[PDB]
C-alpha cells in the first residue's frame, strides 16, 4: 500500500515545492486534528493531512510532534500512509541533518 | 574490512564482476549497515524480505534466511510497516538488483537514532570520498 518509491525527505515549508503524486516524508507539530484532517505546522508554516484511512488506535494531543509518510494529493494537503511519535526529538539536530541530506551528494 | 555505514542509494550504486565483495569508490565493500523504517513485508519459501526506506531515493530489500537464524527471522516478521530499523548483513548480488542478507538488526524505537544514523553515513561518505580523491 505504500508503493516502491522512496519518499523524499523534507520540511514542510517544501511541500508546495514538490510534485502531486510523490512520496514525501516530514515532522510536523499538531494544531488541530477534526474530520478526518490533521493539521500540521512547522514554524510559519503548516500542511493539510488527510488520515480518515490510518486513525491512530491512540488519542493524539496538541502539539505533539509526529512523522509523517504520505502522498502529495496537492499544493498544501498530504494523503497520510503511515504516522509515528517523534516524541522526544531533538528538533535542532534533526533540522541540522534534513539539511544536510538535501545539500550532500 | 570494517560495518560500512552507507545510505540505500549508495548500495546501489557498488559495482560488481560476478566474477564475494564489490566496489564503492574504488574501495572493496561486502559487510554493510542501513537504517530505515519497513515500507513493506514479503513472506517466501525459507526466506522473509523487509523492503527498506531511508529516504534517499531508492528502497533495499533485506532477506533474513529463516534457518540461518530463526529467532532474529521471527523478531523480523513480527515487525509492522513504519517501524524503524538498523540492519548489519553482506551485500548479494546474485540478481540485477542488489539485495542484503541480513546477519543481524535492532528495531530502533527512539525518534533521535534515526538522524543520528544519517550523521554517521554522512560523514562516513565525505571521507572516504576525500580518500578516493587522495589516491586517485
Amino acid at each position: 500500500p505504500l508503493g516502491s518509491d522512496s519518499a523524499k525527505l523534507i520540511f514542510i515549508n517544501q511541500i508546495n515545492d514538490c510534485k502531486d503524486g510523490q512520496k514525501l516524508r516530514f515532522l510536523g507539530c499538531v494544531q488541530s486534528y477534526k474530520n478526518g484532517i490533521l493539521r500540521l505546522i512547522d514554524g510559519s508554516s503548516s500542511v493539510t493531512c488527510d488520515v480518515t484511512v490510518v486513525l491512530p488506535d491512540v488519542s493524539i494531543q496538541k502539539h505533539e510532534w509526529l512523522n509523517i509518510v504520505g502522498r502529495k494529493r496537492q499544493d498544501g494537503i498530504v494523503d497520510v500512509l503511515l504516522i509515528r511519535s517523534a516524541v522526544g526529538i531533538n528538533l535542532p539536530r534533526y533540522r541540522q541533518m534534513v539539511s544536510e541530506r538535501q545539500k550532500c551528494d | 574490512s570494517r560495518w560500512n555505514p552507507m545510505f540505500i542509494s549508495d548500495v546501489h550504486k557498488i559495482s560488481f564482476h560476478p566474477h564475494y565483495i564489490g566496489f564503492w569508490m574504488g574501495f572493496p565493500i561486502r559487510w554493510i549497515q542501513i537504517v530505515g523504517y519497513i515500507a513493506a513485508i514479503d513472506i517466501y519459501e525459507g526466506k522473509h524480505v523487509l523492503t527498506v526506506d531511508d529516504c534517499s531515493g531508492m528502497v533495499l530489500r533485506v532477506v533474513f534466511i529463516i534457518q540461518d537464524d530463526f529467532s532474529m527471522s521471527k523478531r523480523a516478521i513480527s515487525m509492522s510497516p513504519g517501524n524503524v530499523v538498523c540492519v548489519f548483513g553482506k551485500i548479494n548480488s546474485f540478481r540485477s538488483e542488489v539485495e542484503l542478507i541480513a546477519q543481524s538488526f535492532e528495531e530502533l524505537r527512539d525518534p533521535n537514532d534515526e538522524w543520528k544514523a544519517w550523521q554517521k553515513r554522512m560523514r562516513y561518505k565525505k571521507n572516504l570520498t576525500k580518500i578516493s580523491k587522495n589516491h586517485h
